RNA sequence: AGAACUGGCGAUGCGGGAUGAACCGAACGUAGAGUUAAGGUGCCGGAAUACACGCUCAUCAGACAAAAGGUGUUAGUUCAUCUAGACAGCCGGACGGUGGCCAUGGAAGUCGGAAUCCGCUAAGGAGUGUGUAACAACUCACCGGCCGAAUGAACUA
RNA sequence: GCUUGUGGCAGUCAAGCGAGCGACAUUGCUAUCAUACCGAAGCAGAAUUCGGUAAGCGUCUAAUACCUACUGAU
């Protein structure tokens, strides 16, 4: 009903720092530096005591309000992302035919490789986005674990690597073949 | 083609690793996709689907009714 | 609008609403002056079997349990809302489940029962590991292989999934048997307990960790005196 | 159910014809689309008459396509005997057919087929569920009876099973006649 | 459709409606000044991209198919409780005859048939669901612990 | 401000309006053909059913649902 003024609080540990102007935002840690745009939100940003940044719209109806909460829990996860950062195990399961992985540097890009799915002959590719990092699984039959800062990111790299390789034409059911994601969590053991 | 081999083969190798993820997120897309036919699907396929709805609306109802007028005794 | 719509089930059993909360507060108040001695029991969690085998082993002194602030307030949370003079000092003492144990025993009766009685119950979260327990290197059983493997039935296949995608232990199905690529320590001595450790301990019944009701506070109904024991 | 979709057919049939000689007499654009309607409604009201038997269809069908397909006139070999007596790990090591050998009595619910080729010859095997009426015992008796093919008695010289020697033996000489 | 009704048209110019006989205005000679009706005041097109209160993101919005649906949006009515802890969220309890009685190769809450009680707990359905050949195992709805104020259900605009 | 898919009605329902009516169910005899891209289905494969986008191209085979304009040339 026309909400004179709605607010969140956003907490930053001693560990990391932002600086914030135009929707442009930086945030700095022991992690290295994400930067993100918000210039379309139209949400005005508050510190006041160099560790809480207030986050408030005036005026603004639900639709726009629902804006103010989305960019907190934005803030939020990058913040933890620097912090802890976001490790993801990706496992790869097959029945006959032993799936292959590979990482290649084909013109300098970096790109994963699928191979020997069901049989099939083609070469499958997905490039590598920035600061997602690669590594076989130790102790681990056929696990790749991602790792990188940024959430987006990393998140989007593993469902393109796990919806590359859709089961086509073939029963769901009995088919298990295929690239999952086993689970989600955080870089540092902690 | 032998017997009920799919129900032998879920049971001896299970279903897909995210079978049950799948099927948690498409129902509960369901609540949102509602929302986006009743806004689309137009033409004779909109008067179909408003019409099971409403029948379904009204199937539910009536099972509520039956229930609470039996809950009492 | 857009507002989701709260799930709704036909179940067979309605609210109980303020009623039950009111009738206990009636109920308190008019078995004050009936039993001898009150007591209120930090009873944190106590199975339902348990708690019926504590009352009829001490149905003499009838217990009572509720709301935290609704058993304050009947007892009184101070003196101008005492029901019996210093009556409201232990309802300021307790902080967990109420535990409101109405006694016509002394206080040797009640210590010297809450003293010898103890049962088993499952590790909760953060506490430490009373045992040892690691899963063997291939098919995983009921028990985990705590006990001889020549008994303990294969895992039911059928909750393979949860333990893939809610534990995050590497368990695979290998032609309908749960299988792990490695002897998984889950807990060991010493090992602070998480929520999972605690659900999966929970899911093998190692129900290894002692339990044993205790006594936060304790009110006489005729000496007007209030005494509180770390006895367990 | 088969006699019942037959005479819906006939009766839309029927219908159909009656009305297409019938709409040919109209007056007014509204009478025809009554008309029309009319033969839509009754063809409807018919296909829903069959709603159950239509469900019992497509249930039956479902279960059809999973039959084995066996040739009673080739040569075979049949193994019966007590539920999982342990002809189900014969099964399970005569040929490719993959069947659970668990402990209890009704390990296999189904006659389970396999083939395998003796001096290039083919030969199909079939696992008897069990034999203790019943539904699953009456398919195994018919199963036993009219195909062309040996019988191969099961017993349990070891307490597998849990079930004494005695029970077989009487077993085997209730349903001897017949095989 | 049977008529009576009073007006427009026929014998009617003119202004507005993008151009019409069923609409609105309108007492028709030749010129000058000033004020109006309908109709308008973004340009074509003479006149404020005037003031102020709210509504709408609409893949032909906008200048009789309709009774309903939409987790579209903005306001009210009737029932709900609420610092004895509103709603939601995270943990725990979630019993005992009982594996109730039949249905039987095997089903104990969940393959079917009817009963659906007392005993007790702040709270337990002879079970709202997931699942096992059958027990098991998870879960609601019923409460308790944490958390600190408005929320839950149907209707009127 | 025409047209498109569920035969009239006796009783049972009867949400709601307000004397009397009446939705949705129910007993009674009675604008894609194929190619292309996706979702579901006892979808093992093959083959096939239903549902959506798509009018680009075809429709025994994969399938056979007297003056202005005009192309040309000064």
């Amino acid at each position: 009903m026309k909400y004179i003024q709605t607010e969140q609080q956003i907490e930053v540990p001693e560990g990391v720092t932002v600086s914030i102007k135009s929707r442009i935002v930086k945030v700095v840690g022991p992690r290295g530096t994400l930067t993100k745009n918000l210039k379309h939100i139209d949400v005005t940003f508050t510190k006041v005591n160099n560790q809480l940044i207030k986050v408030a719209v005036h005026n603004g109806g639900r639709k726009h309000v629902a804006a103010l909460r989305t960019v907190k829990s934005l803030v939020d996860n990058m913040i933890t992302g620097v912090t802890k950062g976001y490790k993801y195990k990706m496992r790869y399961v097959y029945a006959h035919f032993p799936i292959n992985v590979n990482i290649v540097e084909k013109d300098g890009a970096k790109f994963i490789e699928v191979r020997n799915f069901l049989g099939d002959k083609k070469i499958r590719n997905v490039p590598v986005r920035d600061g997602v990092t690669i590594e076989f699984s130790t102790n681990v039959k056929d696990e790749i674990v991602l790792s990188g800062n940024s959430v987006e990111d990393v998140s989007q790299n593993a469902a393109d690597l796990q919806q590359i390789c859709r089961v086509r034409n073939k029963d769901i059911r009995k088919f298990l073949d295929g690239i999952y994601v086993s689970h989600k969590g955080f870089i540092t053991e902690d | 083609p032998q017997n009920d081999y799919i129900e032998r083969h879920i049971k001896q190798h299970g279903k897909r690793l995210d079978h049950e993820e799948r099927k948690r997120k498409r129902e509960a897309r369901e609540s949102h996709k509602i929302s986006e036919r009743a806004q689309k699907l137009t033409g004779w396929k909109g008067k179909q689907f408003a019409k099971k709805r409403y029948a379904e609306k009204v199937s539910m109802r009536k099972k509520i009714k039956a229930h609470e007028q039996s809950k009492v005794k | 609008r857009s507002k989701r719509s709260k799930l709704v089930t036909l179940a067979q059993t309605d609210k109980k609403g303020r009623e039950n909360k009111e009738r206990i507060f009636d109920e308190v108040r008019e078995a004050l002056d009936t039993y001898r001695y009150v007591w209120v029991l930090h009873l944190d969690d106590v199975r339902t079997p348990v708690l019926q085998e504590i009352r009829t082993s001490w149905a003499g002194s009838k217990l009572i349990m509720g709301k935290r602030k609704v058993l304050q307030k009947a007892l009184g949370e101070k003196r101008e809302e005492e029901y019996k003079e210093n009556l409201y000092q232990l309802s300021k003492l307790c902080s967990g489940v109420t535990g409101l144990l109405f006694t016509d025993e002394d206080v040797n009766t009640v210590k010297e029962y809450f003293k010898s009685y103890v049962r088993s119950d499952y590790s909760r979260p953060n506490t430490k590991a009373p045992l040892t327990f690691t899963i063997p290197e291939g098919i995983v059983y009921s028990r985990g292989g705590q006990i001889p493997a020549e008994e303990d039935v294969p895992m039911i296949h059928s909750l393979e999934p949860t333990m893939r995608n809610k534990f995050e232990i590497p368990t695979k199905i290998k032609a309908g048997k749960i299988t792990i690529d490695s002897p998984y320590l889950v807990c060991t001595e010493g090992e602070k307990l998480d929520v999972r450790q605690a659900l999966i301990l929970k899911q093998f019944g190692i129900a290894a960790s002692e339990f044993k009701v205790k006594v936060s506070a304790y009110y006489d109904n005729d000496s007007s005196t209030v005494e509180s024991t770390n006895i367990n | 159910s088969l006699a019942a979709i037959s005479r819906a057919k006939s009766l839309v049939e029927q219908v159909a014809r009656d009305y297409v000689r019938l709409l040919k007499f109209g007056q007014s654009l509204f009478q025809c689309k009554q008309l029309k309607r009319a033969a839509l409604g009754r063809m409807a009201t018919i296909v829903k008459k069959l709603r159950d038997p239509l469900a019992y269809l497509e249930q039956v069908r479902q279960h059809i396509g999973r039959l084995p397909s066996i040739d009673p006139n080739t040569r075979t070999l049949l193994i019966c005997g007590y539920p999982n007596v342990g002809k189900s790990s014969f099964l399970r090591c005569i040929t490719k057919s993959d069947v659970d050998v668990q402990p209890y009595a009704f390990t296999t619910k189904s006659l389970y087929v396999g083939h395998f080729d003796y001096k290039y010859l083919r030969f199909q095997a079939i696992d008897t569920p069990g034999i203790l009426m019943n539904n699953i015992e009456m398919q195994s008796i018919y199963a036993i009876a009219h195909l062309r093919s040996c019988v191969l008695y099961f017993m349990d010289l070891s307490e597998q099973c849990g079930f004494t020697i005695e029970a077989q033996v009487k077993l085997f000489h209730s349903i001897k006649p017949l095989f």
